[PDB]
C-alpha cells in the first residue's frame, strides 16, 4: 500500500501550472505592461511591485488558513485547489487582457494581478502541504518531491517556450520618436498574448483535473501533526543559527540578482541587443541551457565539492554579464552568453538546495528540538525573495520611467539603455558579489564538518 | 506644477531674427524634450524639438529657418527664427511625456513679421437714404499696425469684424443695428495715443 | 510624415452628441492624441493613446483602432464648443489635423450696403462696405460695378454668443480716379434660394 507511480506523476503534474504561470509572468509581464498594454512605466512599476509583494504577503496568511482548514469528505487540500482553480484561471486570463477604459487600467491590472496571486497561493500552499498527506513513509514523500521538482523544471521550460513562441510569432509596429528622426498590428500582438494566456489556462485546468483525480489524502488525521504556531519563535531560532542565516542570506541575494535578470532581461534583449523579434528564442536558449546544465552541476557538486560549486556557479555569469554590455550586440556572442547564463541560473537555483540538508543536519545537532526548520527556512526565503524581487522590479521600471523609456520605440534614448545595462550588468553583479561574500563566511566548510555532524546524527 | 512661461509678442521687420523664450518650471527641464509649435490662424505645424541636455531635432521645412537652444542653468528653452515674411503666427512650447509622444502642458506667444507703425483713420460709414424699422450703421477703421478696441456708447448690438491686411496696414469694420437714431458715435481703442471718437451723421 | 486628416473642419452640435473623426494616412497603431483649444488659449490635452483621458470631464471619450479614430462628446456644453486637434505619436515628424464645433440655428441672411464717406473721399480713397450681420451657414458676396469685381477684402467673425449666427464684412477699395463705373451692387448668396442685392448709385 505505497504511493503508485501514476499517483506520484499526477502529484508532480499538478505542480506544473504554478511554474508555467510564474515564468510567463516573470519573463513577459514587463513587456506586456510597458509595450502591449501601453502603460506608463510608473504605473507598470506600481503594478509589478504590488503584485509581487502581495504574493509574498498572501503566502503565510493562506498558509495559516490552510493550517486551520478542517477535514472534509474530499480532503483538507483538495477543496482549496478545486474551488480556487477556476477563479485563478479567470484572473490569469484577465491579467493579459487589455480593457477598453478611459482611465484606470492600472487599477484593472492591480486588481487582477493581486487576485490571481491570491488564488494561485490558495492553489499552491495546499498543494505544497499535500506532500505530507499522500503517504506516511518518508521515502515516498521524497520520491514525490523529486517527481515534483523534475516536473517543475519541465513546466518552467514548457511555459517559457509556449509564451515565447506564441507571443513572439506575431510582431507589432514600433513607434518612432525624435531620437529616430534623421502586415502585423498591435491588436495581433494582443491577440497573441490572449492566445498564450488561454493555452496556459487550458493547461492549468487540465493539470488541476489530473491533480484532483490522481491524488488521494489517506486522511492522516493528524497522526503526528502538531499546531506548531511557533512561527515567530521558529524564525527567531533559525536566524539565531549561524550557518542557517548565512545560507538564507546567500541564497536570497543570489536569487534576487537572477530574478532581477529574469525581470529586466527581455527589455535588454529588445532595446540593447536589438532582438525585437528574437528575444523569445534567447529566453528559450537560456532555459534549455539550464535544463541541460542541471546534471552538470549535480556532477560538479559531488566530484569537486559543493562549496567550490556554489562559488563558481555564482561567479560564472559575471564575465558574461560584463560581456553583454561591452560588445556591439553580436548575434553569436549573445547566444553564447545566453548558454552561459542558463548554466549559471541552473547553478544558482540548484546548488543551495544541495547545501540545505547539511545545514538541516547541523541545526539538528545544535538544537535537538526541531519542528519545522526545513519549512521555516523555505517560508522565510520565499517571502523575502518574492517581496524584494517585487521591490527590485518596481525600482527597475521606475528607473526606466525616470530615464525616459519610450512606449514601444524601436530605439531607446541613451539614458534608458544605460539604465538597462546597469540593471543587467551592475546591480545583479553587486547582489551576486554580496551573496558570494556571505557564502565565504560559511562555518560548515562543506564536508569538513558535515560528516562529523552526520556522526552526531548517528550519535543522537 | 509643470508650467512654461513664454515671452511677450514680438514685431520683427521683414528679415530680422526673433528669439522666443520659455522659462519652464515645475519639472526637471533636462529630462524632457521641449517642443515648439506654429499656428498661423490655421492648424498646428511642428518646427522642432530640443532635448535640454542634448540633441536638437528639426522638421525638414524649418531646417535653416529655426534654431532651438536650451539653457539648463536657467531652465530656459529658446527658439531663434531667421529669415521671415510669412512666419507671423503663434508659437507654443509644449513639453513631452517621456514615454508617449504627446504634449501635456503648453505655452503660447505671438510673432508678427510686418513693418510700419501708423495711427488709424476712422470713417463714419452710414446709410444711403433709406430706413425701415431697425437700421444698420457702421464704422470703418483703416490704416493701423496694432490691436484696437472699438466701442460704442452703451449700446450692445454691435458686431466688430476681425481685422484684415491691406498691403502693410490693418482694416477693421464695425456695424450696429439701432432701431431709433437720435445720436450715435463710434469710438476706437487704439492704445498708441490715438483715441479718436467720431459721430455718425445722416446721408 | 504621416498625413493626419480631419475631414469636417466645422461641426454642428447643440446638446446631443458630437463624433469628431480623424483619419491617418498610415496605420499609427492606436497612437492618437486629442487636444482641445479654446480661442486665445493654448491647446489643452484631452486624450492620449486614442482612448485615455488626462484629468478631464468624463463626457469626452474617444475610440479608434487603426487609421480610423473618433472622439465622442456625449454631453456637449458651452465650454466644449472649441477647436479640436488630433496628433499622431507613431513617427518622429508629428502632425495635426484641425477641427471645430458649432451650435445649430435656423437660417435667414441680412445685407446692407454703405457708400464711402466724405472724409474718405477727401483723402484720396473710396471704400464701399457691405455688412451681412446675421445668418447661419456659409455665404458668398459678389461686387458688381456694372461688372464683376475681384479686388474686395472679406472678413468673417466667429459665432455670436446669444444669436448663434455668423456675420460678414466685404470692403471694396477703389481710388477716386476709378470711381466712375456707374452703380455699385453687393450680392449675397446664402441658402435662401435667391440672391440679396443691395445697390447704390
Ligand atoms: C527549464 C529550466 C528551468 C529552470 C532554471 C534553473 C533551475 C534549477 C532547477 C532545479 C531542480 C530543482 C529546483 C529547486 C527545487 C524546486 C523548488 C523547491 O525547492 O520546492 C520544492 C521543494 O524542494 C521545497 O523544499 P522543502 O523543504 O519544502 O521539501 C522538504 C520535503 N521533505 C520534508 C519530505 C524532505
Ligand atoms: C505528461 C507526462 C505523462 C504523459 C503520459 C505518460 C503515460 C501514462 C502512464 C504513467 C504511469 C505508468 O505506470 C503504470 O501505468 C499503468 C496504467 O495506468 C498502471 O497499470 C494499472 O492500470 C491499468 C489500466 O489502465 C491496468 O491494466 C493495470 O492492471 C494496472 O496495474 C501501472 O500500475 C503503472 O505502473
Ligand atoms: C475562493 C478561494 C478559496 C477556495 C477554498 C475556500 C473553501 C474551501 C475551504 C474548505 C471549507 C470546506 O467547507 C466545509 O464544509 C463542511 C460541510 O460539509 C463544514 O465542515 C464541518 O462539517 C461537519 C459539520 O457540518 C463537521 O465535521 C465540522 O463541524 C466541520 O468539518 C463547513 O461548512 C466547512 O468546514
Ligand atoms: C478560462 C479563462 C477564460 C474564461 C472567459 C473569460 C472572458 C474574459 C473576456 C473579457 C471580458 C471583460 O471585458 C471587460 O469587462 C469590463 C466590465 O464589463 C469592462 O469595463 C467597463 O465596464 C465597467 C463597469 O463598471 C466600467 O469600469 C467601464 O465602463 C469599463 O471599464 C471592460 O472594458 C471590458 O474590456
Ligand atoms: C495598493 C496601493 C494602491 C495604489 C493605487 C495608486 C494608483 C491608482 C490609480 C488612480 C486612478 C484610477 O482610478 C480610476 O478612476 C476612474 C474615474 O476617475 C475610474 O474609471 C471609471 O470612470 C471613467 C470615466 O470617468 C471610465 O474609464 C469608466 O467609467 C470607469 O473606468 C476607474 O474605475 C478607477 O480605477
Ligand atoms: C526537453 C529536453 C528535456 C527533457 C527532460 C525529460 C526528463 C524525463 C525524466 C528524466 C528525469 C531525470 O532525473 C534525473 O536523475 C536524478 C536522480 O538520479 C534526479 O534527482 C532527483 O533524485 C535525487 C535523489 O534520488 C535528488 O537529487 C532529488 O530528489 C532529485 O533531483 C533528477 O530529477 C534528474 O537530474
Ligand atoms: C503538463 C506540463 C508538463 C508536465 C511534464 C511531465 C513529465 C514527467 C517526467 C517524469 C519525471 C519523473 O521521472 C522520474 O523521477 C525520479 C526522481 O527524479 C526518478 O525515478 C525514481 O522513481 C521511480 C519510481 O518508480 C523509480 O523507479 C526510480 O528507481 C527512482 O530513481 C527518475 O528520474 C524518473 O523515473
Ligand atoms: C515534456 C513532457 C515530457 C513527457 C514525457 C512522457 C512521460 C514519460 C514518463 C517517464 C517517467 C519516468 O519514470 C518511470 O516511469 C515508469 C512507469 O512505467 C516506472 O516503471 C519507472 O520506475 C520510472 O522510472
Ligand atoms: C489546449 C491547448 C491547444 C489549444 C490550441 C488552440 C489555439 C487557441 C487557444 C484558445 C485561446 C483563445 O484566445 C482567444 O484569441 C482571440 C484572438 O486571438 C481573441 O479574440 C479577440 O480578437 C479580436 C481582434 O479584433 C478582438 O477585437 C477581441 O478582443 C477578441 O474577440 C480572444 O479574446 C481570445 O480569448
Ligand atoms: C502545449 C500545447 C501547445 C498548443 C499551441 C497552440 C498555439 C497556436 C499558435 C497560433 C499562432 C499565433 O498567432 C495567432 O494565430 C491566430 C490564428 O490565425 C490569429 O488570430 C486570428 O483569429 C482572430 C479571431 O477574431 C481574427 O482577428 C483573425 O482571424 C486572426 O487574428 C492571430 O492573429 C495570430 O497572432
Ligand atoms: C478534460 C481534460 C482534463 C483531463 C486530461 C486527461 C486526464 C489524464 C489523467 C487521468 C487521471 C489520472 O488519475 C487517475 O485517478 C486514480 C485515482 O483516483 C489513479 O489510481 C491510482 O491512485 C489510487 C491510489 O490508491 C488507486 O486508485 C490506484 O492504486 C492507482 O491506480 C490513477 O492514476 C488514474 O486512473
Ligand atoms: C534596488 C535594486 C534595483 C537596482 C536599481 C539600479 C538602477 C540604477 C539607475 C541608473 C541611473 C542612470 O544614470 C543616469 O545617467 C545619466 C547620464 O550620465 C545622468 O543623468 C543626467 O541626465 C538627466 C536627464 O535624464 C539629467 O537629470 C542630468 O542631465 C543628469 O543627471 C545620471 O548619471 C543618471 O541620471
Ligand atoms: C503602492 C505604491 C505607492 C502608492 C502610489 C504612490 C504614488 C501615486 C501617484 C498618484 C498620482 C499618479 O499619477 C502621477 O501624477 C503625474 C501627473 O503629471 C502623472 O504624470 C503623467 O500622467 C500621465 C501618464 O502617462 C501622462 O498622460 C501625463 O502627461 C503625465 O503628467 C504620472 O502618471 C504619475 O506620476
Amino acid at each position: 500500500s505505497r504511493l503508485s507511480v501514476c499517483s506520484k506523476l499526477c502529484y508532480a503534474i499538478g505542480g506544473a501550472p504554478y511554474q508555467i504561470t510564474g515564468c510567463a509572468i516573470g519573463f513577459f509581464l514587463q513587456i506586456y505592461l510597458l509595450d502591449v498594454a501601453l502603460l506608463d512605466p510608473f504605473y507598470a512599476s506600481i503594478i509589478l511591485f504590488v503584485g509581487r509583494a502581495w504574493d509574498a504577503v498572501t503566502d503565510p496568511t493562506v498558509g495559516f488558513l490552510v493550517s486551520r482548514t478542517p477535514w472534509t469528505r474530499f480532503g483538507r487540500m483538495m477543496p482549496w485547489i478545486v474551488l480556487s482553480t477556476p477563479f485563478a484561471v479567470l484572473c490569469y486570463f484577465l491579467i493579459w487582457y487589455v480593457p477598453s477604459v478611459d482611465q484606470g487600467k492600472v487599477v484593472w491590472y492591480l486588481i487582477f494581478y493581486c487576485c490571481f496571486q491570491t488564488l494561485q497561493t490558495c492553489f499552491h500552499v495546499p498543494y505544497s502541504a499535500l506532500t505530507m498527506f499522500i503517504s506516511t513513509e518518508q521515502k515516498e514523500r521524497d520520491s514525490a518531491t523529486a517527481y515534483r521538482m523534475t516536473v517543475e523544471v519541465l513546466g518552467t521550460l514548457i511555459g517559457t517556450a509556449i509564451q515565447g513562441q506564441i507571443v513572439g510569432m506575431a510582431n507589432a509596429p514600433c513607434i518612432s520618436t525624435e531620437i529616430d528622426l534623421q502586415h502585423v498590428s498591435l491588436q495581433d500582438l494582443r491577440n497573441a498574448y490572449m492566445i498564450a494566456s488561454g493555452v496556459i489556462c487550458a493547461i492549468y485546468v487540465v493539470c488541476a483535473v489530473v491533480l484532483f483525480l490522481g491524488v488521494k489524502e489517506q486522511k492522516d488525521t493528524c497522526r503526528v501533526r502538531t499546531e506548531p504556531m511557533s512561527f515567530f519563535q521558529g524564525i527567531c531560532m533559525v536566524m539565531g543559527h549561524g550557518p542557517y542565516a548565512k545560507l538564507v542570506m546567500g541564497f536570497l541575494f543570489t536569487s534576487l540578482a537572477f530574478m532581477l535578470l529574469e525581470g529586466n532581461f527581455a527589455l535588454f534583449c529588445i532595446y540593447n541587443l536589438g532582438f525585437r523579434n528574437d528575444f523569445q528564442n534567447v529566453l528559450l536558449v537560456i532555459m534549455l541551457s539550464a535544463t541541460l546544465a542541471i546534471p552538470f552541476w549535480q556532477w560538479f557538486l559531488t566530484k569537486f565539492g559543493k562549496k567550490t560549486a556554489v562559488y563558481i556557479g555564482t561567479t560564472s555569469v559575471v564575465p558574461f554579464l560584463i560581456s553583454v554590455v561591452l560588445v556591439p550586440s553580436s548575434l553569436a556572442v549573445t547566444y553564447i552568453a545566453s548558454f552561459a547564463a542558463g548554466v549559471s541560473v541552473a547553478a544558482a537555483f540548484l546548488l543551495p538546495w544541495s547545501m540545505l540538508p547539511d545545514v538541516v543536519d547541523d541545526f539538528k545537532v545544535q538544537n535537538p528540538e526541531s519542528q519545522g526548520h526545513e519549512a521555516i527556512f523555505y517560508s522565510f526565503y520565499v517571502f523575502f525573495t518574492k517581496f524584494a524581487s517585487g521591490v527590485s522590479l518596481g525600482v527597475s521600471t521606475l528607473s526606466l520611467d525616470f530615464a525616459g523609456y519610450v512606449t514601444r520605440g524601436c530605439t531607446q534614448p541613451g539614458e534608458v539603455k544605460l539604465t538597462l545595462k546597469i540593471l543587467v550588468s551592475a546591480a545583479p553583479i553587486v547582489l551576486i558579489i554580496i551573496g558570494l561574500l556571505i557564502f565565504i563566511s560559511y562555518p560548515i566548510n562543506e564536508e569538513k564538518r558535515q560528516g562529523n555532524r552526520k556522526l552526531l546524527n548517528e550519535q543522537r | 506644477a509643470s508650467k512654461l512661461e513664454l515671452s511677450g509678442p514680438a514685431e520683427p521687420r521683414g528679415s530680422k531674427s526673433a528669439q522666443i523664450t520659455c522659462k519652464a518650471k515645475g519639472f526637471p527641464e533636462a529630462r524632457f524634450w521641449v517642443f515648439w509649435l506654429f499656428q498661423r490662424a490655421a492648424a498646428l505645424d511642428w518646427p522642432a524639438a530640443n532635448f535640454s541636455g542634448g540633441p536638437v531635432q528639426f522638421e525638414s521645412r524649418f531646417q535653416g529657418n529655426a534654431s532651438l537652444k536650451g539653457s539648463q542653468a536657467q531652465a530656459n528653452a529658446e527658439l531663434n527664427i531667421g529669415a521671415l515674411g510669412s512666419s507671423t503666427a503663434t508659437y507654443r512650447c509644449g513639453w513631452k511625456l517621456a514615454n508617449g509622444g504627446f504634449f501635456p502642458s503648453w505655452g503660447g506667444a505671438n510673432v508678427n513679421g510686418a513693418a510700419g507703425a501708423k495711427a488709424p483713420a476712422v470713417y463714419p460709414v452710414e446709410i444711403s437714404g433709406a430706413g425701415t424699422g431697425s437700421v444698420t450703421l457702421g464704422c470703418l477703421v483703416k490704416g493701423y499696425n496694432a490691436k484696437p478696441n472699438l466701442t460704442w456708447p452703451g449700446a450692445s448690438g454691435a458686431l466688430t469684424f476681425p481685422s484684415e491686411l491691406n498691403g502693410a496696414l490693418w482694416n477693421l469694420a464695425s456695424a450696429v443695428t439701432g432701431s431709433g437714431f437720435p445720436s450715435a458715435t463710434c469710438a476706437v481703442g487704439f492704445g498708441a495715443a490715438t483715441d479718436v471718437d467720431k459721430k455718425v451723421a445722416a446721408a | 510624415a504621416l498625413d493626419i486628416n480631419s475631414p469636417e473642419a466645422e461641426k454642428n452640435a447643440k446638446g446631443a452628441r458630437a463624433r469628431i473623426t480623424c483619419n491617418a494616412g498610415n496605420q499609427v497603431g492606436s497612437a492618437v492624441a486629442w487636444f482641445n483649444q479654446r480661442p486665445g488659449d493654448p491647446a489643452s490635452l484631452l486624450t492620449y493613446w486614442a482612448a485615455t483621458e488626462k484629468g478631464v470631464a468624463g463626457k469626452q471619450s474617444a475610440q479608434g483602432a487603426s487609421t480610423k479614430f473618433s472622439m465622442s462628446s456625449a454631453g456637449p456644453e458651452a465650454p466644449s464648443l472649441s477647436s479640436y486637434w488630433c496628433l499622431l505619436f507613431e513617427k518622429g515628424a508629428f502632425s495635426f489635423g484641425g477641427s471645430k464645433l458649432n451650435p445649430r440655428e435656423g437660417a435667414g441672411p441680412q445685407a446692407s450696403i454703405l457708400p464711402p464717406s466724405a472724409d474718405l473721399n477727401t483723402s484720396g480713397g473710396a471704400a464701399v462696405v457691405c455688412f451681412l450681420p446675421n445668418w447661419y451657414g456659409n455665404i458668398t458676396v459678389q461686387w458688381k460695378t456694372e461688372a464683376p469685381q475681384s479686388q474686395a477684402n472679406m472678413s468673417w467673425p466667429g459665432q455670436a454668443g446669444a444669436n448663434a449666427a455668423y456675420a460678414m464684412a466685404a470692403v471694396l477699395a477703389i481710388t477716386k480716379g476709378d470711381y466712375g463705373p456707374g452703380s455699385f451692387t453687393c450680392n449675397a448668396s446664402n441658402r435662401g434660394t435667391g440672391p440679396f442685392a443691395m445697390s447704390l448709385n
